[PDB]
């Protein structure tokens, strides 16, 4: 039981997910610091 | 027809919408059905612009049918585009349009103070419809996925029903 | 995550709803063991 | 899940339509046998001719009109040529027809 | 009042033969258009249009190629102006499908598993005699 | 582990190692010829393209240096493993060529069956044709004798053939299959044959200077036939010891040379199993089923 | 065993084996195309279905509503392609729904580029000297047809009448020479492949006088400047500062 | 919304050529009775034969257990009524609308916990297949329900369709019958339903054993007998169900006289093998001795 109801707030968007890149945190620096 | 459909089959039997797309009561309405029979901004917006075309097509078949003329057309073409503001009220439902009335102003101001540079005079006959078209044609290329969102959710509400539980 | 995102992708593709309706999947063919075997019934063969 | 052969499978079932017998499908982990199933005997008969293959058959086709001329204003049958063997008309008839209306009236 | 000719060319020089013929099929499929929806029925109502589409371009199909009787300008020219059907006429022209009925009788994507009508099975291997009314054309077995 | 195997659109028909045991090819409807590496997790690097037809057989050379591969569209296609590419197209073929098969440790030769009546003898470096028997009929399977002397071939009338080269007659023709044989693959003995035939029975023969003039020596029971009437094909393992057949039924068929006894009826496959292929160094099986994909079992 | 069976045989297996592998079912083969249907199909169907009252279709009723979700689209493809003061009669390719419930043109209007402008700036030669020549110029009435008057229908009203030639500007023979037959086609050139890439209408080449009489026609529509220091503090860049700077020079914008 | 694999069919109503091919639509059309919308499978039962279609739930046909077209039983085969009676179950499925909503939603939950494989809840419990219920099946295939509907023209004359008239025109049937109207809700309750009553009343009249009046008439009369039976083998049809105590195999007659030592077990057994009891194929007549 899916609707065709559909939202102004609901189309895509943002659609690609930043990573956290080699200089700000990355889990690879946080593994390593002290 | 598919506008009638929609009139009818909420069952609001009271209300006609006529040839040139005006809707209209037959009745006078108690508050139930002033109330039940109103409508929203997307069947407003989808009447209006079917009104545009219909002006369109009916100078079109005026041509055609031998009552006016090439020029006639032309230049009847051309008033259309510049005033959709006087014709269609359209700008009642999506204020936005105002930018494209706006604008069809500005070229004919132009148009028509280049037109006119010499003997030719401030009459009718100017017919140069190339650029009021433009407008309204990209307008719609902007409103139709909006229209088409707006239509497709009433059409879904109407034949499945409004959600009331986990609103 | 291979469960979680295809279901992802059927909740979101709902909130498409203009479909980009794809083509039908090709004709699948199914064998088919009645329960109700013998040759009464079937023309005496026992699966269809 | 099978997977099959396509223009196998339509070849069997158009044989068991119009002649009646059909290589049996069941892929038995018994090693069953070619039987045709169905009209056995017509298979038997008929020496197992598909209705894709062509055979040797002296079957009265039905009798067909032709005026294949498009000249003609109301002469064109073309590909939309009756039978000449058809009826003109298609009703019940008396008895049958007063049987009707007396259960159109029961009902 | 015939279907006013878009070209504003002279038409080629064979036209005044075939002129006639042409001009009472039109009479004809104006007629068997507006002929209104009787009690009849809502599959057959479109029967009459495919008919006579078919009889139109079958004609000229004749007067080009199985008597050579008109030129290739004038055959052209009939094409371009919607008397004949180029792609009818270029189907009719392969070997399996001599008498096609309506173009759309071989369009295997309108029909849910793939296949033609039974417009096109030859009659033989049927061999049961029954009456066949391809929904589409109205045609009884067009080839 | 079971390793099965996927990229094919359509059936896959053949499906045969590198003589060295290194890389993979198969083939099918899909009229395109793909190719893996046994080892690792059984991938694959390479694609050959060409044939217009179904890739109905593909056979290498006793070395793996060029590639056979008859195709539906009336040709044969010799390839460069080493690139992939065509080296010839042996056209001529008046019908559709099923079966390929060239000379091993003789001169470079090939025999064709077809569907024309004829099986075709061709060099590789003359573009014509050697040698033609037309019998009378389609030959469905054809292979040589180790001497590269005789022509052994199988089609519709269920009497094995086997013609000579140099007196080009009938030389030898054997009986009792009861129906259309499909499969006939000579044992690295040189001398013990493999026969599958739909009539569900598969069948053992010995082509020798001198045999008892009726050498119908082993039989085994199970193949299966059904309204699909695929090609079916056997092979013997690399030691002779254990024959491997598919059949119609979704079965892996893995029999011994010795006690004939039935050491596998093995399910996995939703298709008919159409080809069967045995490691030249391992114990390794690769099945190419109609299911548009393959598998590789361990035994 | 029988000679005869065995050749009823390579009868059957024959004739089964030739359709099985035939070419028409090989892999990637792709059935051919939708040809085009006859006009009157449209026409019947629509004139049929009416406005949808009488109880004989009665299913339709919902296709025809849920139809409404496109009919924007509708809208929007019909007004892009309308036939252009030159031409009487545009033809079109439409699609359509078997039930009549919606009609898209189905095409993109492409055009030459310089024999657009020519023509458009020819319209404006002659719109200019009719004005100037003309007594009196009628406007025509909006809306033209009444509030119940119901719409015409094309066969009975317009399908056989002549329509009333249209704005052609009369070419001269002699120095415009290399146009004044293919001018105001509707797409000029479209199948003549010297001069066009072909019938989907990209990619024109020209012949110099076929360019140097365009120019000339278009004239009126163009600026008689011929490098760009006139636009010196009038470029993008000079109002994109202006506008950062929220200074304005004098005939440019706020 | 439903989501299937297959149909669930009676052979019947599948048809008859091994090789069927069918069509299927997601969340078609709605279950007459769970309401709900399903998928819906529609195959062309055999040359000449109306095209039917899955009319039911996967849920509201496992829940009752039956062909979701053809919605007789399963194994056996009869009215859903018939089969209840004969496993002398009382199913107790709600009728008014909320409540009937709310129990097919629950009932749908648990289902959703099952393996696909048997019916959920009593009809496991009731799967005793009843003499009586073996007795009503039927057969062999009641193809005639394929064949299409009466032509409201042809029973007018009207059926000017030439010979393909889309229904069959023969004579109409009259509605005074009770066969006649059986709306699919009641037939799937089970509550009066005409074809339901008119074959339990063919099961009333069919034969069965009589009882006799006196507690001391033990010997059973076992009528056709032969003279390929045994004193041993009347034994072993009377000898594990319960006690026997005396046995007299007349072979001037051809006949049997079973004296037992419990009166519940020699009714069992005789009422059990009434006209039943086929031992090296004889047509045995179990009825109480004199
Ligand atoms: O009614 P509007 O949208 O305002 O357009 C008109 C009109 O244009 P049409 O010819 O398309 O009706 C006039 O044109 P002419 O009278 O020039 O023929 C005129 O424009 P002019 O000012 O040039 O006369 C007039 O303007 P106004 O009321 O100031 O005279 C006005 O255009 P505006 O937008 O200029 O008001
Ligand atoms: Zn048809
Ligand atoms: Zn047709
Ligand atoms: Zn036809």
């Amino acid at each position: 039981q899916l609707s065709k109801q559909y939202s102004s707030r609901d189309l895509p968007s943002h659609t690609k997910i930043k990573y956290r890149q080699t200089t700000q945190d990355a889990p690879e620096e946080v593994r390593n610091r002290d | 027809n598919m506008l009638n459909l929609l009139i009818h089959r909420k069952n609001l039997n009271y209300l006609h919408l006529d040839y040139n797309f005006n809707l209209k009561p037959v009745k006078t309405l108690t508050t139930k059905e002033r109330k039940k029979s109103r409508f929203g901004n997307a069947f407003h917006l989808c009447r209006e612009v079917l009104r545009l075309t219909k002006l369109v097509v009916d100078s079109h078949v005026q041509y055609r049918l031998g009552n006016v003329d090439a020029f006639q057309l032309a230049d009847g073409l051309q008033y259309i585009f510049a005033h959709v503001g006087q014709l269609t009220g359209m700008y009642r439902y999506k204020y936005k349009l105002m930018r494209q009335i706006r604008m069809c102003k500005d070229l004919k101001h132009l148009i028509y103070y280049r037109f006119n540079t010499g003997p030719v005079g401030k009459g009718p006959g100017c017919g140069f419809w190339a650029a009021g078209w433009r407008v309204w044609l990209f307008f719609m290329r902007g409103i139709t996925p909006l229209l088409e969102r707006w239509l497709g959710n009433l059409l879904a509400r109407q034949f499945e029903g409004r959600h009331s539980k986990g609103v | 995550r291979v469960a979680l995102e295809k279901s992802v992708s059927q909740k979101v593709a709902a909130a498409m709803p203009v479909r980009a309706a794809d083509k039908l999947a090709p004709a699948q063919y199914i064998r088919y063991t009645p329960s109700q075997q013998g040759v009464a019934f079937n023309s005496g063969a026992k699966q269809r | 899940p099978a997977h099959i052969n396509d223009f196998m499978f339509e070849q069997q079932r158009r044989t068991f339509a119009t002649y009646g017998y059909a290589l049996d499908p069941s892929l038995d982990n018994h090693q069953v046998s070619a039987k045709y199933i169905g009209s056995v005997e017509e298979a038997e008969k008929n020496q197992g001719l598909t209705v894709f293959e062509t055979g040797q058959k002296k079957t009265e086709k039905r009798k067909k009109f032709k005026e294949n001329d498009a000249s003609n204003i109301d002469g064109f049958l073309g590909p939309w040529a009756k039978y000449v063997d058809e009826k003109d008309v298609a009703k019940p008839s008396e008895e049958e027809q007063k049987e009707l209306d007396e259960i159109t009236a029961k009902r | 009042m015939p279907k006013v000719k878009r070209s504003r060319k002279a038409p080629p020089d064979g036209w005044e033969l075939i002129e006639p013929t042409l001009d009472e099929l039109d009479q004809k499929m104006r007629e068997a258009e507006t002929e209104p929806h009787e009690g009849k029925r809502k599959v057959e109502s479109l029967w009459p249009i495919f008919r006579i589409h078919h009889q139109k371009t079958r004609y000229i199909f004749d007067l080009f190629y199985k008597r050579k009787a008109i030129s290739r300008e004038l055959y052209e020219y009939c094409i371009k102006e919607g008397y004949a059907d180029k792609n009818l006429i270029a189907k009719w022209k392969k070997q399996g499908y001599e008498n096609l009925c309506c173009l759309r009788c071989i369009q295997t994507r309108d029909t849910n598993f793939g296949t033609n009508c039974i417009c096109r099975v030859p009659k033989s291997k049927l061999e049961v005699g029954r009456i066949i009314e391809c929904t589409h054309c109205g045609c009884r077995g067009c080839s | 582990p079971i390793m099965l195997l996927s990229g094919h659109e359509g059936e896959v028909y053949c499906c045969k190692f590198h003589p060295n045991g290194s890389t993979l090819a198969s083939a099918g409807f899909d009229r395109l010829i793909l190719l893996w590496n046994v080892y690792g997790d059984c991938d694959n690097y390479a694609t050959l393209k060409g044939h217009s037809g179904a890739v109905m057989e593909l056979h290498y050379n006793t070395d793996g240096s060029m590639l056979f591969s008859a195709s539906t569209d009336k040709t044969v296609a010799v390839w460069d493993s080493e690139t992939g590419e065509r080296v010839k197209r042996l056209k001529g073929h008046t019908s559709f060529v099923n079966s390929c098969y060239p000379a091993r440790r003789g001169p470079q030769l090939v025999c064709t069956g077809s569907d024309d009546g004829t099986v075709k003898l061709w060099d590789i470096r003359k573009k014509a044709a050697i040698q033609t028997f037309q019998n009378t009929y389609q030959v469905l399977a054809v292979t040589f004798n180790d001497t590269s002397d005789q022509i052994i071939s199988g089609g519709i009338d269920n009497d094995i053939k086997v013609w000579d080269l140099r007196q080009n007659k009938l030389t030898y023709t054997m009986r009792g299959h009861a129906d259309s044989v499909t499969g006939l693959s000579l044992s690295s003995e040189g001398s013990y044959l493999l026969s599958n035939a739909m009539d569900n029975t598969v069948r053992v023969w010995d082509v020798r200077p001198f045999a008892p003039k009726e050498r119908c020596v082993k039989i085994f029971q199970g193949n299966v036939h059904n309204f699909e009437k695929n090609l079916l094909r056997c092979s013997w393992s690399p030691d002779g010891s254990k024959i491997a057949a598919g059949s119609a039924d979704r079965f892996v068929y893995v029999w011994d040379t010795t006690s004939r006894r039935i050491l596998y009826k093995l399910p996995g496959h939703a298709g008919s199993i159409n080809e069967v292929a045995f490691h030249p160094d391992e114990p390794i099986i690769i099945s190419a089923s109609s299911d548009k994909r393959l598998y590789m079992g361990e035994i | 065993m029988s000679e005869e069976k065995l050749q009823e045989k390579a009868r059957k297996w024959q004739q089964l084996q030739a359709k099985r592998y035939a070419e028409k079912r090989k892999f990637g083969f792709v059935d051919a195309q939708k040809e085009d249907m006859p006009p009157e199909h449209v026409r019947k169907i629509i004139r049929d279905h009416g406005d949808m009252t009488n109880r004989k279709f009665r299913h339709d009723k919902r296709v025809y509503l849920g139809a409404l979700k496109y009919m924007p689209h509708a809208v929007l493809k019909l007004l892009e392609n309308m036939p252009m003061p030159w031409e009487q009669i545009r033809d079109v390719p439409v699609l359509y729904h078997i039930t009549g419930a919606i009609s898209f043109v189905n095409e993109i209007p492409w055009v030459i580029e310089p024999v657009y402008i020519s023509q458009w700036g020819s319209m404006w030669i002659m719109m200019r000297r009719e004005k100037r020549d003309r007594r009196h110029f009628k406007r025509m009435r909006f809306p033209p047809f009444d509030d119940e008057e119901p719409p015409l229908d094309y066969a009975d009203n317009i399908l056989d009448v002549e329509p009333l030639e249209a704005i052609q500007l009369e070419l001269d023979p002699e120095e415009d020479a290399p146009v004044l037959d293919w001018f105001y086609d509707h797409q000029p050139l479209r199948d003549s492949r010297k001069y066009v890439n072909g019938s989907t209408y990209q990619r024109w080449q020209f012949t110099l006088p076929m360019m140097s009489t365009l120019y000339r026609l278009a004239n009126q529509l163009l600026t008689d400047l011929v490098d760009d220091n006139y636009f010196y503090l009038f470029d993008l860049k000079a109002f994109f500062t202006s506008k950062a700077l929220n200074m304005a020079i004098p005939g440019g914008p706020k | 919304w439903e989501d299937a694999d297959f149909p669930i069919l009676c052979q019947t109503c599948l048809g008859e050529n091994p090789y069927i091919r069918m069509t299927k639509e997601k969340y078609g059309k709605e279950c007459k009775i769970c309401a709900r919308p399903f998928t819906v499978f529609r195959w062309c039962p055999g040359v000449r034969m109306r095209f039917k279609k899955t009319e039911v739930c996967q849920t509201c046909s496992k829940l009752k257990n039956v062909c979701q077209t053809c919605l007789l039983d399963l194994e056996y085969g009869l009215p859903i009524q018939v089969r209840d009676a004969g496993l002398s179950f009382k199913d107790d499925m709600p009728k008014s609308d909320v409540n009937k909503e709310y129990y097919t939603q629950n009932m749908e939950r648990e289902i959703s916990n099952s393996d696909g494989t048997r019916p959920v809840g009593m009809l496991g419990k009731a799967t005793s297949t009843s003499d009586m219920l073996l007795k009503l099946a039927r057969t062999t295939p009641y193809y005639k329900r394929n064949r299409p509907h009466i032509c409201s023209f042809w029973v007018k004359g009207e059926c000017k369709r030439g010979e393909e008239c889309p229904y069959r025109h023969e004579k109409p049937t009259d509605p005074d019958d009770p066969l006649a109207d059986q709306n699919i809700k009641d037939r799937y309750y089970g509550i009066n339903d005409p074809v339901a009553d008119k074959l339990l009343k063919r099961a009333s009249t069919m034969p069965r054993l009589d009882p006799p009046e006196d507690k001391t008439i033990t010997t059973l009369y076992v009528g056709g007998l032969g003279d390929t039976i045994t004193e041993t083998d009347l034994r072993n049809h009377f000898y594990q169900f319960g006690e026997i105590r005396t046995i007299t195999v007349v072979q001037r007659q051809q006949c049997a006289f079973i004296q037992f030592a419990t009166r519940q077990a020699a009714e069992v057994a005789a009422e059990k093998s009434f006209n039943k009891l086929i031992v090296n194929g004889r047509r045995l007549n179990v009825k109480w001795g004199r």
